[PDB]
RNA sequence: UCGGGUUCAGAUCCCCGAAUCUUGGAAAGCGUCGCGGUUCCGGCGGCGU
RNA sequence: AACGCAGCUAGCUGCGAGAAUUAAUGUGAAUUGCAGGACACAUUGAUCAUCGACACUU
């Protein structure tokens, strides 16, 4: 003993091996891509963005982050996303500005939803 | 054309998700019709299509459970949601076996002196 | 992380361009002088800085 | 306790992202303000009630 202080010795710690799972089955993912996108938006100011900025406007779930929004729109409408800008409306809904890649165009795509 | 619960029960798991997926897809399209100009006939379809989501999702959730029930039917330990719920207090009481447990002293007592039926003339 | 544009309402957040004395830079912007168009052209030029 | 959920919906009420309800059983042609949707009513089903299955955001 070269030190005057006594420290608690480190002992073995076993990883928990439950005899049974406390939850019978994994909880289902209740916030999916269809939950990510609520509906597209059609206001007058919105239309300017699809034409001049190659950007789509969407009302999304308030709990979705920018990464979650980007993946959902890609697999929902088979397009590529450059960047997404989000804000929380005064009414409490989250609005997302999703800008498509330059190779895709928002005009023909927004026809496919039927919004444009 | 009308989704009904009992015909979906015997249907296999894989296409149930396939049945779930498109119904979600039509539901998304109906929401697109709402924000734009929407026909009244179209605006009637959200409620029915929403209930089919519940109807289908109820099936899988109902379908998923009993396999876990029969999987754990004979096992010593069950998941907490598969055990009987009842009431918190009623789960703490002694099981029917213990409340019938009786000591050696009493067993000698009841066999030696059983309660008898009798009548008194008057 | 700045410059210039952009809305009826947002800009160091949107778009463009640059990043983390000269290159940037004149192409921009700003003054004036004109030509097109009249809910379309959000299109053109001339000088000067 | 909060926040959301109705085709048109603020409150009350009901409900919980399956959100003015899912399943099942009983019942048996409606709900209703408007429209739409329904509706062989067993080759089995609107509404309501019951409620034991499932689900139940912070």
């Amino acid at each position: 003993r070269t030190s005057p202080t006594f420290r608690r010795p480190k002992t073995l710690r076993l990883r928990r091996q439950p005899k049974y799972p406390r939850k019978s089955a994994p909880r289902r993912n209740k916030l999916d891509h269809y939950a990510i996108i609520k509906f597209p938006l059609t206001t007058e100011s919105a239309m300017k963005k699809i034409e001049d900025n190659n950007t789509l406007v969407f009302i999304v779930d308030v709990k979705a982050n920018k990464h979650q929004i980007k993946q959902a729109v890609k697999k929902l409408y088979d397009i590529d996303v450059a960047k997404v800008n989000t804000l929380i409306r005064p009414d409490g809904e989250k609005k997302a500005y999703v800008r498509l890649a330059p190779d895709y165009d928002a005009l023909d795509v927004a026809n496919k939803i039927g919004i444009i | 054309a009308k989704i009904k619960a009992r015909d979906l029960r015997g249907k296999k798991k894989e296409e149930l998700l396939k049945q779930l997926d498109d119904l979600k897809v039509e539901l998304s399209q109906l929401r697109v019709a709402k924000v734009t100009g929407g026909a009244a006939s179209k605006l009637s379809k959200i409620r029915v299509v929403r209930k089919s989501i519940a109807r289908v999702l109820t099936v899988i959730n109902q379908t998923q459970k009993e396999n876990l029930r029969k999987f754990y039917k004979g096992k010593k330990y069950k998941p907490l949601d598969l055990r009987p719920k009842k009431t918190r207090a009623m789960r703490r009481r002694l099981n029917k076996h213990e409340e019938n447990l009786k000591t050696k002293k009493q067993q000698r007592k009841e066999r030696l002196y059983p309660l008898r039926k009798y009548a008194v003339k008057a």
